[PDB]
C-alpha cells in the first residue's frame, strides 16, 4: 500500500521528451540502418549463407 | 454405352480421393495413406484396363490391339485386381485389430506399419501375378482362344482364384464376424460402425463374388451361356473399383466437405 | 583424461601383435579415435575409427595388413597387426578426435608404446636457431590449397617436446587450442601457412608439425626443431 | 563437396538422431495423466500404488501410467495447463461430502472442461469420500436442499436417500460435461471411498475406452 | 495513502498526455512504403519428437538451441542442419532456453522452478549441468544471459531475479509485478531490461540499482512477448488481444499499435529486424505476420507451420528468421 505510493511518486518525476522527437529519432535510425538490413532488401544469392 | 459411365466414375472418384488426401492437413495419417494406395491401384486399373475392355466390347471381341499386348494386359488386370482385393483384406484385418484391442493397436500404429503393409500387399499381388508375362509371351496359345483373348491355363486359373479370392473371402468373413461379435459385447457410434462394416462387407461380396464363382464353374464343368455370364460379371466386378473410393471415405464428414469443395 | 597404450616389444618379421590403448576420464563412445612416429622420422597417421565404428580408414602403407577396432563398454581401442615388416617399427600413439561445428580434434594424445621389428606438407627448415625471449616464426606449405568452399582451412599445428607426446596448439589455422598460452598465433593463406611465437621461453622448444585435415589420408610435415 | 570434418559431423548428427528416435519410442509407451483437485479431495489418496511438480508412477496389466500433480502454483492455472494438452486424460478429484465447496468445484470443472487447449482431452471424475457423504445424509443435520434447491424436488432415474443424493451430485458434473456436446471428449464419473482397493483399474478401463474412441475416429468407423 | 496515489497517478496521465503533440504515423506519413516482403523456408530442422516451446540464436549467428516437450535440448547447425549436441533434461516441462553470448553455456527453465545452466565446452566431451539455480517460488517463464557469470530470470512468482552463477545465489530481486511474468528482454547496452506480465503492464528495470524506472500500460490482457527495439529507446509487446504495441522509453508512452480486424488470435512472440523497420510477430493462428514498424501496415505473412508458433528469433546479423512451433519443426526463413 505505502510502497505503491512511493514508487508512483518516483515514476512521476522523469525527464520526458517530445513524441515527435522520439518518432524522428526512431525513423532516423531505421533510415540509417536500412541498407545493412538483409530482410528488407533481398540479398544476392551469392552473399546468402542460406 | 453403360460401360463408359463406369470409367468416368472410377477416375472421378480416385481423383477426388487423391486430392482429398494430398491437399488436406487433417486426413494425413496411416489409414488414409493405405486408402490412397488402394485408390492408386483402382486408378491404374480404371485407366489402363477398362477402356481397353470397352474397345474390346465395341470391336466384336476380335482383338484390334497387338497379340503380345494382350498377355501384358491380362497381367495388369490380374495384378491390379489382386492388389485391390488384398488391400481390402488388409483394411479389414487392420479394422479388426484396431477394434478388438484398441490399447495394443496404438502401441504400434506408426507409419512404418503402414509402409510395411503396403509393401506386403503389393509384393503379394506381384508374386501372384508373376507367371502371366513369363508364360504368356512365350506361347500365344495360353492366352488366346479363337480370336478372343482369355486365360486358357486351367490349373493357373484354379490356383490364382483359390489363393486370391477364397483365402481373402474366408479371412474377411472371419474378421467381419469377429468384429461384429466384438462391438456387440458393449452407443450409437458403435451401431453406426456396425452398419458401416456390414454395408462394406456385403457390398464387396455382392460385387466380387459372382465373377470368381462363375469363373470356377467355367473351368470345372452350355459354353455360350457361361461365357456371357462371365462377360457380364467381369464388368460388374469392375464397378467395385468405382465404389470402394466412395464408400470407404464418404462416411467421414471431412471427406464429404472436401469432395463438395473440390467439385 | 588419460590414454594408456599397451603392447609392444620385440616381434619377429611376419609376426602378429595387438596394441591396445585404454581410455579413462572421457566419454569414449562420443570420440573418434586414430598415429605412429618412426624412431628417427616425423609422425605418420595409421588408422581412424569413427564413433560407433561406422567409418574406418587406413594408410595405403598398412591397408590390408592392420585392423582397427574399438570395444566401447570396456573403453579400449585395439590395433590388430599382421605381416609385420621392418618399416612397421615406430612409437604408436592413441589419439582422440571429436567432430562437430567448432570442435578441436586431435586435442589429446596418448603416451605411446614402442614396437621394434595425397597432400604433401613440407616444412622449409629442419632446424631454426632461437634465443630466449625472442620472437620466432615457423613456416609450412601445402601442395594443394587447404581452404574449403565452406570457408574453413584445415591446418593443424602440433608440438612434441623431448620425451613427450605431441600436443595440439592451433586447429584450422587460426583457432588456439584450449590450455595453450596466447603467444601462439596462426596466420595463413591458401597453400602457405605460418606459426608465430612471441616472447619465446624455455619449455616451448620442440618439433613443430603441420598437419592437413582436408581429406584422408592425413599427412604430417617433417617438422622444425627449436633449440635455444 | 563435403570435407572430412563435415562428414564426421554429419555422422555424429545421424547418431544423435538415432538415439533421439530410440528415446522417443521408449517414451511413447507410457500413458500420461493429469491429476487436478483444489484441496481436501484426497487426490493423493486416490491411487494406492504410490517442488514445482509431483510425479507418480503405477502399473496395471503391464501398462505404465504417469500421473502429474502441480501444487506449487496459485489457484489460477491458465498458463501451465497449456503444457498438458497432449495427456491421455485429466483426473478430477472432488470431495462430495462438503456441500459448501461443491459450487466452487463445479465452477472449476466448468473452467477445465471449456478450456480451449483441453477441448480434446477427456476427464475422469472421482467423487470422493462417499462414505462421509452417506453418513452426513443419514444424520440429516446438513441439508443438501439449502445449498442446491433442486435436491428437495428430485427423483432417482445403500439407502435410497443416499443414492438420490449421490446421483444428484453426479448429475451436476455430468450435465456440465454434456453442455458442450462436442463428443471429442467425454467425462467418466466414478464414486470412490476414502480407501478403495481398485482405482488404477478404473483409470485403466477409462483410458482403454478413451483410446478406443480415438481409434474408431482415426479408422473412419465413426 | 490511496487518495495520494490517485493524485500522483492523475499527474502521470497528464504528463504523458501533454507530450503527445504528434502521432508516430503522422510523423512518418511521408515515408516510402517497404512494399510486399516475401521470405521462403531455406531450412527445416527435424528431430524434435514433441512440440517446441522455446528457441534462441547464438551470437555466432549459425548455432541455435531449442527446447521441447519431449525433454531434449538440441543445439543445431543452421547452415548444414546438423545437430551439434543433444542434452537430456531431468524435467520434460521446459518453458524457456537461452544461449550465452560467448556460446560456452546454455540455460533451461520450466515448471520445476529451477534454472539449470549447462556447460557445452568441457574436457571429457559431454554436456553437464554446471549449476542449478534455486530460489524462485514459481515456474520460470524466461531467462537471458547478461554474460557468462550473470543471468536474469522471470517467474510466475511475479518476481524477476539477477543470479550470480558462480555463487549460485540471487544478487538482486525485482518486485513490481502483480501477476506472473511471462517474458523479458535485455537492452543492447545490458544496463537495463524490460519485463511483461499477466498484469498487462510492462516495467522498465534497472539491473544495477534493482528498481523500476518506468511502467507502461496499454494492454487489456496478458503480455506474452516482449522485445527491445535495436536502438534500445523503444520496445514492442505482444498480448492475447491480438495486438502489438510499440512503447518509447523517453516519451514514456505508446507510439503505435499493430492491430488488424481480420486476426483475433493472441501473439505468442515478437521480434524486430536489424534495422527495426520490420516487426515479426507469432500468433496462435499458425502463421506469422510481418509489420511495417513505422506505418503499422502488414507487409507479408510467413505460413508453413501446421500448429501454433511457440517462438520467433531473428539472427544477430539479421540474415535469417527462425520460427519454432507445436508441430515439432523449426523453419529458417530468409
Ligand atoms: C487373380 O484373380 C483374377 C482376377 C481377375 C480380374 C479381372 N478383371 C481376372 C483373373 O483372370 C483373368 C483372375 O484370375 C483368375
Amino acid at each position: 500500500a505505502r510502497k505503491l505510493v512511493e514508487q508512483l511518486k518516483m515514476e512521476a518525476n522523469i525527464d520526458r521528451i517530445k513524441v515527435s522527437k522520439a518518432a524522428a529519432d526512431l525513423m532516423a535510425y531505421c533510415e540509417a540502418h536500412a541498407k545493412e538490413d538483409p530482410l528488407l532488401t533481398p540479398v544476392p544469392a551469392s552473399e546468402n549463407p542460406f | 454405352l453403360l460401360t463408359a459411365v463406369v470409367i468416368i466414375l472410377t477416375i472421378a472418384g480416385n481423383i477426388l480421393v487423391i486430392m482429398a488426401v494430398s491437399l488436406e492437413k487433417k486426413l494425413q495419417n496411416a489409414t488414409n495413406y493405405f486408402l490412397m494406395s488402394l485408390a492408386i491401384a483402382d486408378m491404374l486399373l480404371g485407366f489402363l484396363v477398362m477402356p481397353v475392355s470397352m474397345l474390346t466390347i465395341l470391336y466384336g471381341y476380335r482383338w484390334p490391339l497387338p497379340s503380345k499386348l494382350c498377355a501384358v494386359w491380362i497381367y495388369l488386370d490380374v495384378l491390379f485386381s489382386t492388389a485391390s482385393i488384398m488391400h481390402l483384406c488388409a483394411i479389414s484385418l487392420d479394422r479388426y485389430v484396431a477394434i478388438q484391442n484398441p490399447i495394443h493397436h496404438s502401441r504400434f500404429n506408426s507409419r512404418t506399419k503402414a509402409f510395411l503393409k503396403i509393401i506386403a500387399v503389393w509384393t503379394i499381388s506381384v508374386g501372384i501375378s508373376m507367371p502371366i508375362p513369363v508364360f504368356g509371351l512365350q506361347d500365344d496359345s495360353k492366352v488366346f482362344k479363337e480370336g478372343s483373348c482369355l486365360l486358357a491355363d486351367d490349373n493357373f486359373v484354379l490356383i490364382g482364384s483359390f489363393v486370391s479370392f477364397f483365402i481373402p473371402l474366408t479371412i474377411m468373413v472371419i474378421t467381419y464376424f469377429l468384429t461384429i461379435k466384438s462391438l456387440q459385447k458393449e452407443i450409437s457410434n458403435e451401431q453406426k460402425a456396425c452398419k458401416v462394416l456390414g454395408i462394406v462387407f456385403f457390398l464387396f461380396v455382392v460385387m466380387w463374388c459372382p465373377f470368381f464363382i462363375t469363373n470356377i464353374m467355367a473351368v470345372i464343368c452350355n459354353e455360350d451361356v457361361i461365357g456371357a455370364l462371365l462377360n457380364v460379371f467381369v464388368w460388374i466386378g469392375y464397378l467395385s473399383s468405382a465404389v470402394n473410393p466412395l464408400v470407404y471415405t464418404l462416411f467421414n464428414k471431412t471427406y464429404r466437405s472436401a469432395f463438395s469443395r473440390y467439385i | 583424461v588419460q590414454l594408456v597404450e599397451s603392447g609392444g616389444g620385440l616381434v619377429q618379421p611376419g609376426g602378429s601383435r595387438k596394441l591396445s590403448c585404454s581410455a579413462s576420464g572421457f566419454a569414449f563412445s562420443s570420440f573418434g579415435m586414430h598415429v605412429r612416429q618412426a624412431p628417427e622420422k616425423g609422425l605418420e597417421w595409421v588408422a581412424y575409427i569413427s564413433s560407433g565404428s561406422g567409418t574406418i580408414y587406413y594408410a595405403d602403407t598398412v591397408k590390408g595388413r592392420f585392423t582397427i577396432s574399438r570395444d566401447d563398454p570396456k573403453n579400449t581401442l585395439f590395433l590388430q597387426m599382421t605381416s609385420l615388416r621392418s618399416e612397421d617399427t615406430a612409437m604408436y600413439y592413441c589419439v582422440r578426435s571429436i567432430y562437430y561445428y567448432g570442435s578441436s580434434p586431435f586435442d589429446f594424445w596418448g603416451q605411446g608404446t614402442t614396437l621394434t621389428v595425397d597432400i604433401v606438407m613440407t616444412q622449409a627448415t629442419s632446424s631454426v636457431p632461437v634465443t630466449p625471449g625472442e620472437s620466432v616464426s615457423i613456416s609450412c606449405r601445402s601442395s594443394k590449397s587447404l581452404l574449403h568452399s565452406n570457408g574453413n582451412t584445415y591446418l593443424y599445428w602440433f608440438l612434441q617436446r623431448p620425451g613427450q607426446s605431441p600436443q595440439l596448439l592451433i586447429y584450422r589455422m587460426s583457432n588456439l587450442a584450449s590450455g595453450v598460452p596466447d603467444r601462439f598465433s596462426g596466420s595463413g593463406s591458401g597453400t602457405a601457412f605460418t606459426l608465430t611465437i612471441s616472447r619465446l621461453e624455455a619449455e616451448d622448444v620442440g618439433v613443430y608439425y603441420c598437419m592437413q585435415h582436408l581429406e584422408y589420408p592425413l599427412t604430417f610435415g617433417a617438422g622444425t626443431k627449436l633449440e635455444l | 563437396t563435403v570435407s572430412a570434418e563435415d562428414k564426421a559431423a554429419a555422422e555424429r548428427s545421424k547418431m544423435i538422431d538415432k538415439n533421439l528416435r530410440e528415446d522417443g519410442e521408449k517414451a511413447r509407451r507410457t500413458l500420461r495423466l493429469l491429476l487436478l483437485g483444489a484441496d481436501n479431495s484426497g487426490k493423493s489418496t486416490i491411487v494406492k500404488q504410490m517442488s514445482g511438480i509431483f510425479e507418480t508412477k503405477f502399473q496395471v496389466d503391464k501398462v505404465n501410467f504417469h500421473m502429474f500433480d502441480v501444487g506449487g502454483q496459485r489457484d489460477e492455472r491458465r498458463k501451465w495447463i497449456q503444457c498438458f494438452n497432449d495427456v491421455t486424460a485429466i483426473i478430477f478429484v472432488v470431495d462430495s461430502s462438503d456441500y459448501n465447496r461443491l459450487q466452487e468445484a463445479l465452477n472449476d470443472f466448468k473452467s477445465i472442461w471449456n478450456n480451449r487447449w483441453l477441448r480434446t482431452i477427456s476427464v475422469i471424475l472421482f467423487l470422493n469420500k462417499q462414505d462421509l457423504l452417506a453418513e452426513k445424509v443419514l444424520a440429516g443435520k446438513s441439508k443438501i436442499e439449502d445449498y442446491f434447491p433442486e435436491f428437495a424436488r428430485y427423483t432417482t432415474p445403500e439407502d435410497p436417500r443416499v443414492t438420490r443424493a449421490k446421483y444428484f451430485i453426479r448429475k451436476e458434473f455430468v450435465d456440465i460435461s454434456t453442455a458442450s456436446g462436442d463428443g471429442r471428449h467425454i467425462c467418466y464419473p466414478h464414486f470412490t471411498c476414502a480407501v478403495d482397493t481398485e482405482n488404477a483399474r478404473r483409470i485403466f478401463n477409462d483410458c482403454k475406452d478413451i483410446i478406443l474412441q480415438m481409434n474408431l475416429r482415426e479408422y473412419n468407423l465413426v | 495513502l490511496r487518495q495520494e496515489a490517485e493524485q500522483l497517478k492523475n499527474q502521470i496521465r497528464d504528463a504523458r498526455k501533454a507530450c503527445a503533440d504528434a502521432t508516430l504515423s503522422q510523423i512518418t506519413n511521408n515515408i516510402d512504403p517497404v512494399g510486399r516482403i516475401q521470405m521462403r523456408t531455406r531450412r527445416t530442422l527435424r528431430g524434435h519428437l514433441a512440440k517446441i516451446y522455446a528457441m534462441h540464436w547464438g551470437t555466432d549467428s549459425r548455432l541455435l538451441v531449442s527446447a521441447s516437450q519431449d525433454g531434449k535440448l538440441i543445439i543445431w547447425d543452421s547452415y548444414t542442419t546438423n545437430k551439434v549436441h543433444a542434452i537430456p533434461l531431468r524435467s520434460s516441462w521446459v518453458m524457456t532456453c537461452a544461449y550465452a553470448p560467448s556460446g560456452n553455456y546454455v540455460a533451461c527453465g520450466g515448471l520445476d522452478n529451477i534454472c539449470s545452466i549447462y556447460n557445452l565446452k568441457t574436457r571429457e566431451g559431454n554436456v553437464r549441468v554446471s549449476r542449478e539455480l534455486a530460489g524462485h517460488t514459481g515456474y520460470l517463464s524466461c531467462c537471458r544471459f547478461l554474460d557468462d557469470n550473470q543471468i536474469v530470470t522471470s517467474s510466475g512468482d511475479t518476481t524477476c531475479a539477477l543470479w550470480d552463477i558462480e555463487t549460485g545465489q540471487q544478487t538482486t530481486t525485482f518486485t513490481g509485478h502483480t501477476g506472473d511474468v511471462m517474458s523479458l528482454s535485455l537492452a543492447p547496452d545490458t544496463r537495463l531490461f524490460v519485463s511483461g506480465a499477466c498484469d498487462a503492464s510492462a516495467k522498465l528495470w534497472d539491473v544495477r540499482e534493482g528498481m523500476c524506472r518506468q511502467t507502461f500500460t496499454g494492454h487489456e490482457s496478458d503480455i506474452n512477448a516482449i522485445c527491445f527495439f535495436p536502438n534500445g529507446n523503444a520496445f514492442a509487446t505482444g498480448s492475447d488481444d491480438a495486438t502489438c504495441r510499440l512503447f518509447d522509453l523517453r516519451a514514456d508512452q505508446e507510439l503505435m499499435t499493430y492491430s488488424h480486424d481480420n486476426i483475433i488470435c493472441g501473439i505468442t512472440s515478437v521480434s524486430f529486424s536489424k534495422s527495426g523497420r520490420l516487426l515479426l510477430a507469432g500468433y496462435d493462428d499458425f502463421n506469422c505476420n510481418v509489420w511495417d514498424a513505422l506505418k503499422a501496415d502488414r507487409a507479408g505473412v510467413l505460413a508453413g507451420h501446421d500448429n501454433r508458433v511457440s517462438c520467433l528469433g531473428v539472427t544477430d546479423d539479421g540474415m535469417a528468421v527462425a520460427t519454432g512451433s507445436w508441430d515439432s519443426f523449426l523453419k529458417i526463413w530468409n
